[PDB]
This record gives structure tokens, C-alpha cells and sequence, in this order.
């Protein structure tokens, strides 16, 4: 059983946003359970939103009922949220989850989609550049050498970096980006490794920004 | 009612 | 209407302590209560369900307990895979989250490993010149990152970023990126960051000059 979010990452203010999450591994239109949409501004608390039953049932959080709208699609095994008349408040983390565990109602969430980033903003998409952070003899300490890739320029959050396609996680830093004066964000990942792999190994970060449906494999190569 | 009913489990 | 009172809002403590969080119900929900566990960028994941059931494959260092209006969690051995913000939440009506406690560990004092990365042939090819400190792997959080260009202490065209505490060891890392345009860039000569740390006897720097 998998849930996976699909939505844009930019909203217009006032404008309505719309996110759709696909089920795999059971059916939507089985009565055993409920399926829930639940948000997550950036540094507060989840905020439960809507729950919709196979039967056209619907649960709402009362201060967001006037705004949304939430149905299921039996053929294709979605089901969508919408939210009507955003503001810069609703800014935040959409997640899709099953409900309706154990009780004939909804109990416990599990299990959750990924969540997809939702930026209320009038600004536009803009990809990222991506540029090497080179190991060197000034980025070692002690047959330790450090590298990386700095991800700069783009909008809105978020992007998401991988080394060697996921194979290489043990000594990964992927820093919180940075609001720069330009309102466009930038961030570095880094990574620890033996000097005695810089002549080896092929080092490569996988900088995806799926707002802008963009990414960039990016060889660091040494100095 | 003060002290809640209880919700059904599913058979 | 039902509102769910999480307490405390964050805590600290060391690997092995136990570390206690409360929630209270506004309302009586008999034990329609449930605690999850989120780390960051990562959705939450539930770990106990009706107030004392402990879900499958959670280790049984988390426990819960409570009844009606009273709740609590506990994690009897705090390990720093558990560094991780927690959530109670309710569904005697409707669904109500409590405001969640991010929990953080304490450690020994740990050094930072300081690299500097001069920019990209790439980036200076598009007009912007990033330079980049990094801070790896340090405890406490607190730490003094100094920009030095030619030896001249800089000032408002840097910018800091702080990862979240280790999973593994529980240290910090920061990077530190001095931001100028390709032409200011070729005006200077020596770039160095100069790192103050409470492991350090004294601070460190690393440098290096324009085109050498």
C-alpha cells in the first residue's frame, strides 16, 4: 500500500488549490476504509483538513469547510482536495493518508503519502542552477575529503538532493536552504569521503526541483 | 450524554 | 471543539534518559487518542494507537498510557534515532492534533571539521561568485563563522544554514556561503573563514587565494 501527493507547487493567492493522491496496493472504493487529507505549515503543528468515505461521506475541519472540497474518483483510485481562495497562511505540507484502521470511522492515520509542498505566492517558478562544490587539498583533514553541490537560484521551495542515485547516504549533510535577498532560495548538500575514493569513484548529486519539472545530475569531480 | 458512547470496531 | 494540550513544546536530554510528553483532551475521548512520530522532511509515522497499543515494528522504549482527559508518552531510553518532533492526536470528534514537541538530544562537546570551497569555473561563468565554509559534524549548536577577504572582516554578504541534529551522532553541521558578483570577486585576492568553537582551543581557518 502506497499514497503518493500531485499538486502544483505554486498557488496564486486567492487563486484555488488542488492536489490529487494516487493509492496503489487497495482500493479507495473499499468500504474498510476512509482516506483524509492532512496540511503542515512550515514549523507548526498538522492540521487535519477533510475525510472522504467510498459512499460520498465527508468529514471537515470546521474552520476550513466553506473552503474545501474534497471528492474521490473511483476509476482511477484517487482521490483530490480543493482549497478555495488561498492565502499566504495556507502555505504548507499537504499529505494524503488512510484512515478507518480498526473503527467504522476515522481513527488513526497510516499509512501517509510523502507529502507535497503547496507555496502561496504571486512570484514565478524558477528552476535551479546547480554547480560543483569541488573536493580539494583545502577540503580534507585526515584521509577525510569533503564534497559537495551547491543548488542556488531557484523557487519556490522545496529540492530535494540525492548522491550517486541513493547509493550514497553515510556522511550526506543536505543543508536547510536560504531565503536570499533576490526571494529566491539556494542550499548546499555535502558529503564526507575517503581521499583515497577521489581517484576511484565518480561522486554525482541529483538535485531534483519538482515545481519547476526540472532536475540536474551533476558530476564533482576533483580540483 | 457527558461520559462518550463508544465507536463500532469493525467486524 | 476538541482541543489536545501537548506539553512541553520541546525538550532535551541525553542518550539514555527518559523523557516524558503529555497530552490533555478538553474533553472526555475515553482512549481515542494516538501519538506519532515525524522527523524532518519526512511525513509523520504512527507509533502508538489508542492511547497504549504500540504499533508493529516500534521499539518498546515507547510506551503510552492515559484515559478520558489525561495522556502520556514516554520514551524510556532516548536514542538519537528518536530526535524527532511528536504529535498526539484525538478522534473522539472529528480529528484534533496536539501542537507537538520536537525533541533534541544533549551530547558531548564535539570540534568541527572546517572546509572552504572556492567557487565553481561554472558559476563564475554566469557572473556570480559563491564561496563556501563548512562546519561538519560539531556540538553544541553554537558556533562563530567569520568571513575574512584579504584579510578584512565581511559583513552582510553571508549566509548561514544549520542541518538538524544527527541521527547517528547527534552533532550539528553549518555551511556559511560568502555571496559576491564575478567582478568583486576578481578584486580580492586571499578568501578565508575563520571558525570559533566551544572544541576548538582556538579558532580555526581555512583559506585560500584567487586562481592558486
Amino acid at each position: 500500500l502506497q499514497l503518493q501527493e500531485s499538486g502544483p507547487g505554486l498557488v496564486k493567492p486567492s487563486e484555488t488549490l488542488s492536489l490529487t493522491c494516487s493509492v496503489s496496493g487497495e482500493s479507495i472504493s473499499n468500504s474498510a476504509y476512509y482516506w483524509a487529507w492532512i496540511r503542515q505549515p512550515p514549523g507548526k503543528a498538522l492540521e487535519w483538513i477533510a475525510t472522504v468515505y467510498y459512499t460520498g461521506r465527508t468529514y471537515h475541519n470546521p474552520s476550513l469547510k466553506s473552503r474545501v472540497a474534497i471528492s474521490m474518483d473511483t476509476s482511477k483510485n484517487q482521490f483530490s482536495l480543493k482549497l478555495r481562495s488561498v492565502t499566504a497562511a495556507d502555505t504548507a505540507v499537504y499529505y494524503c493518508a488512510r484512515t478507518g484502521i480498526v473503527v467504522t470511522t476515522p481513527d488513526w492515520f497510516d499509512p501517509w503519502g510523502p507529502g507535497a509542498l503547496v507555496t502561496v505566492s504571486a512570484a514565478s517558478t524558477k528552476g535551479p542552477s546547480v554547480f560543483p562544490l569541488a573536493p580539494s587539498s583545502k577540503s580534507t583533514s585526515g584521509g577525510t575529503a569533503a564534497l559537495g553541490c551547491l543548488v542556488k537560484d531557484y523557487f519556490p521551495e522545496p529540492v530535494t538532493v540525492s548522491w550517486n542515485s541513493g547509493a550514497l547516504t553515510s556522511g550526506v549533510h543536505t543543508f536547510p536552504a536560504v531565503l536570499q535577498s533576490s526571494g529566491l532560495y539556494s542550499l548546499s548538500s555535502v558529503v564526507t569521503v575517503p581521499s583515497s575514493s577521489l581517484g576511484t569513484q565518480t561522486y554525482i548529486c541529483n538535485v531534483n526541483h519538482k515545481p519547476s519539472n526540472t532536475k540536474v545530475d551533476k558530476k564533482v569531480e576533483p580540483k | 450524554l457527558r461520559k462518550p458512547k463508544h465507536k463500532k470496531l469493525k467486524q | 471543539d476538541i482541543q489536545m494540550t501537548q506539553s512541553p513544546s520541546s525538550l532535551s536530554a541525553s542518550v539514555g534518559d527518559r523523557v516524558t510528553i503529555t497530552c490533555q483532551a478538553s474533553q472526555d475521548i475515553r482512549n481515542y487518542l494516538n501519538w506519532y512520530q515525524q522527523r524532518p522532511g519526512k511525513a509523520p509515522k504512527l507509533l502508538i494507537f489508542d492511547a497504549s497499543n504500540l504499533e508493529t515494528g516500534v521499539p518498546s522504549r515507547f510506551s503510552g498510557s492515559g484515559s478520558g482527559t489525561h495522556f502520556t508518552f514516554t520514551i524510556s531510553s532516548l536514542q538519537p534515532e528518536d530526535i524527532a518532533t511528536y504529535y498526539c492526536q484525538q478522534y473522539g470528534e472529528l480529528i484534533t492534533f496536539g501542537g507537538g514537541t520536537n525533541v533534541q538530544m544533549k551530547r558531548t562537546v564535539a570540534a568541527p571539521s572546517v572546509f572552504i570551497f572556492p567557487p565553481s569555473d561554472e558559476q563564475l561563468k554566469s557572473g556570480t561568485a559563491s564561496v563556501v565554509c563548512l562546519l561538519n559534524n560539531f556540538y553544541p549548536r553554537e558556533a562563530k563563522v567569520q568571513w575574512k577577504v584579504d584579510n578584512a572582516l565581511q559583513s552582510g554578504n553571508s549566509q548561514e544554514s544549520v542541518t538538524e541534529q544527527d541521527s547517528k551522532d547527534s552533532t550539528y553541521s553549518l555551511s556559511s556561503t560568502l555571496t559576491l558578483s564575478k567582478a568583486d570577486y576578481e578584486k580580492h585576492k586571499v578568501y578565508a573563514c575563520e571558525v570559533t568553537h566551544q572544541g576548538l582551543s582556538s579558532p580555526v581557518t581555512k583559506s585560500f587565494n584567487r586562481g592558486e
